[PDB]
């Protein structure tokens, strides 16, 4: 329900010498907002069908297939899957 | 933090503690809000990275919606992933048809 | 000089530059005002529930004019008309 | 002067002691 | 909803890319807007009356348009 | 499933009517998708509330959401006659 | 039976079960069961009765789905809460826009 | 003598109060089957999941038909052509 | 691809209440049949493969119609 | 005869109009 600080971190990686509006803040808000509550939505969908009672990160995985398009899709399997290895890495 | 371990920005912790909550399972995968949690800061970055050219591109320092409208409307992916969604204060990619502009 | 369609197009332009509302505050909020006392008597609104409404609704009007739009041009015309509108909304589901 | 009316009794605001401005402002940490 | 005004109308036509527009437009959208604005405010008001309140909310409405398939981001 | 109460409700409101095999499936696939959009719209009602407890009033208001106009006037009528006969 | 305490043929405790099993919310109350079926029930029966209807009206003795398609899109509040459905095997129901047919 | 129209006529009303597949089954499986195995070569379907994608197919393309004819009667035309069905897809959001 | 035939696609047309039908419309068609088919196939082929079965069941295109809006009543 | 072809080695029916009956 709000992310802002986190919006604000990614925002001086891509763009160090840019800022943000309080109301364009807003909107980035509710986008992720949005994106997790259709990502969760659809894992929860995946994991029902299957008769499994646990959202892993399998079925975030083939949600993000299911509801990003093309290339974001590919992208962000390709974030999600480093993100969880670099987890548990030396 | 957990957050710290995944190379992310995004609160890894918050995240799982949203899954729980919203009643999405009985039961959440450790890896699981770390890869949501990477998706998420993936799309923010997208986003944020092509509304800051939209805004450097019209010789600003700042991010407004009207950039970030600018930019998931300019890109064939994110304008079909928001493709329902209304951003406030966004206004519209100018775009006259063709057959309205002189010949 | 009349030249209507040089003074449309750079309405065009304009309006599509700007992002403002384009109806004004006051008579939305009272048309808000009416339908709303008119489905419970002493129900009121937050001002940010109004926006969001207006924010709403002239996304919708503008889309649907976009629609309408090219309906128009689609039976070779430049004047949308009713028509155009009632065929956009029953594409669309509505 | 093109804002809404604060004093129709049909708003109800919740701080209601503040007016809401439209501007836009920096957000910062 | 006659205030809404022919020069408003036009203006919301013109961001939509209209170049010319048939006086009847005007009637026609004031409908096409009256109905819209019902469909909204009657689910935001009964999201309101769920929660045993009698003011409507940025949130309630934020929560009418996505029930009908319109999500609005910035008022969250 | 819900063939047999399917059937039930055939047999009352039209007791000299069959049903065929594939339309059977047909009201099958109506009553899950039925009951998976007011229980969907019941469990986001309970959420926006901060309420951990699915209640007749969460399906109410969700039948009011979903339906259309007099269907859901008489939906909310049977399912309340249903409730208060219940209790007693 | 609960469901016969509640005056309904629909299982009420069939309906609790699912609602519990469901990933909906922590608890289920009593009353949300006996609601949901009844709701159920209901627009069984409206379905039912219209599309028997449809039946008799082409001296039919059985319900195939021809007859449910023809019952949901005759009646507008049904078309309505079926507007984004597909009855296989339904077909569609008869209708010529005026302009092709002679004058 | 040449009756196009009541020929057309007929056919509509023949092909309104049937509810049989209008794609004969064989070759509609055969292209589920060339698309499948270009996604991945070994997959197999179920012959219902075959059915089931028939009926969704033909229900689409049926309804983009009414569609598609509402376009070319706008355009006051009896045929339908590609801008028809393009028009229709872009409003319905295709 | 070629094998839904012009009488085929004509036969739909009539359903949907078509009286005239240009020479262009059968292959559009195609092509449109294709994206559908294509869209929804590739729904359904990750539900079987999320399931790791290889398999597409009539359940798995249930769920990739209604993952994209089509809901189908008749199986399941 | 406008029917699936059911010995196609892309069909797999191991796992899978009457009057309805209890
Ligand atoms: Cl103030």
């Amino acid at each position: 329900e709000s992310y802002a600080i986190y919006v604000y971190k990614v925002l001086k990686q891509v763009h160090p010498d840019t800022g943000i509006s309080s109301k364009a803040m807003s909107i980035m808000n509710s986008f992720v907002n949005d994106v997790f509550e259709r990502i969760a939505g659809e894992a929860s969908r995946l994991a029902h069908y299957n008769k499994r009672s646990t959202i892993t990160s399998r079925e975030i995985q083939t949600a993000v297939r299911l509801l990003l398009p093309g290339e974001l899709a590919k992208h962000a399997v390709s974030e999600g899957t480093k993100a969880v290895t670099k987890y548990t890495s030396a | 933090t957990r957050s710290s371990r995944a190379g992310l920005q995004f609160p890894v912790g918050r995240v799982h503690r949203l899954l729980r909550k919203g009643n999405y399972a009985e039961r959440v995968g450790a890896g699981a809000p770390v890869y949501l949690a990477a998706v998420l800061e993936y799309l923010t970055a997208e986003i944020l990275e092509l509304a800051g050219n939209a805004a450097r591109d019209n010789k600003k320092t700042r991010i407004i919606p009207r950039h970030l409208q600018l930019a998931v409307r300019n890109d064939e992916e994110l304008n079909k992933l928001l493709g329902r969604v209304t951003i406030a204060q966004g206004g519209v990619l100018p775009n006259i048809q063709s057959v309205l502009l002189p010949k | 000089r009349y030249r209507p369609g040089t003074v449309a197009l750079r309405e065009i332009r304009r309006y599509q530059k700007s992002t403002e509302l384009l109806i004004r505050k006051l008579p939305f909020q009272r048309l808000v005002r009416e339908i709303a006392q008119d489905f419970k008597t002493d129900l009121r609104f937050q001002s940010s529930a109004v926006m969001a409404l207006q924010e709403a609704s002239e996304a919708y009007l503008v889309a649907l004019f976009e629609d309408t739009n090219l309906c128009a041009i689609h039976a070779k015309r430049v004047t949308i008309m009713p028509k155009d509108i009632q065929l956009a909304r029953r594409i669309r589901g509505e | 002067p093109n804002e809404y009316d604060l004093n129709d009794s049909f708003l109800d605001d919740e701080e209601e002691d503040y007016e809401p401005t439209d501007e836009d402002s920096d957000w910062e940490p | 909803i006659q205030g809404i005004t022919k020069p408003a109308i036009r203006r919301l036509a013109r961001r939509g890319g209209v170049k010319r527009i048939s006086g009847l437009i005007y009637e026609e959208t004031r409908g096409v807007l009256k109905v819209f604005l019902e469909n909204v405010i009657r689910d935001a008001v009964t999201y309101t009356e769920h929660a045993k309140r009698k003011t409507v909310t940025a949130m309630d409405v934020v929560y009418a348009l996505k029930r009908q398939g319109r999500t609005l981001y910035g008022f969250g």
